[PDB]
């Protein structure tokens, strides 16, 4: 999670 | 979205009501959850045939052949404890994760962001004549904290809200934008931090936003899922  | 930009949020959701239109936005949880606002529903038990959610597209209204476009049709909603003003959707399907579809972090129970953490928001809703509004737009704010914010807003804002800087420029989220997430990239993660709903007056100069805090409320989410 919480990756761009 | 009031003063922002064209941008690209993974994990921010467009839910579409029967005539196939987007009316409010959401977080992308889990595979088959989205995290959104109370606020989009007219009860806790709203008939919810032909809601979907669309995922992937910068566009509001995307051509139905676009390769990154998920479609899934919205299983049930489970509305959040009172003064919440939170709604978890499950999704009929789990979504496929890639570049353009990306899960975001929940925060650690009772965690509060500090004041001076940047944080995205981001939606397809109105522009007030500053932007196109059929795109995805997205604006950098400010956390500030709940005493700071409580000073403009008179000991309104509660425990299971935070706030944002007021900014000089018209900016912030208004409506069809509500549902959408607060972002806040801390710790080298992109955060869940709050819940964008409707305040008493949208993207005004040198009013703080409020935001449900999604922290107080993670042991509910968590059991939920």
């Amino acid at each position: 999670c919480g990756k761009r | 979205v009031v003063g922002g930009h064209p941008g690209n949020s993974p994990w921010t959701v467009s839910l579409r009501n029967r005539q196939g239109q987007h009316f409010c936005g959401g977080s992308l949880v889990k595979e088959q959850w989205i995290l959104t606002a109370r606020q989009c529903f007219s009860s806790c038990h709203m008939p919810l045939t032909g809601y979907e959610v669309w995922l992937g597209t910068l566009f509001q209204n995307p051509q139905h052949g676009e390769p990154s476009l998920q479609r899934v049709p919205v299983a049930k909603m489970v509305c959040g404890p009172s003064g919440s003003q939170l709604v978890l959707l499950k999704l009929e399907r789990s979504v496929t994760l890639n570049q353009r579809v990306a899960l975001i972090c929940l925060p650690p129970e009772w965690y509060v962001v500090p004041p001076g953490t940047k944080c995205e928001i981001a939606g397809w809703g109105e522009t007030k004549g500053t932007g196109n509004d059929t795109v995805l737009n997205v604006a950098l704010l400010n956390v500030i904290s709940n005493q700071e914010c409580n000073i403009k807003h008179r000991g309104r804002v509660r425990e299971s809200e935070m706030c944002t800087e007021g900014l000089l420029a018209p900016v912030g989220a208004c409506e069809g934008d509500y549902g959408g997430p607060l972002a806040c990239f801390t710790h080298n993660s992109w955060v869940l931090e709050g819940i964008i709903i409707p305040n008493r007056v949208c993207a005004r100069s040198r009013w703080p936003a409020v935001f449900t805090r999604v922290s107080v409320f993670v042991d509910w989410i968590h059991k939920v899922m």
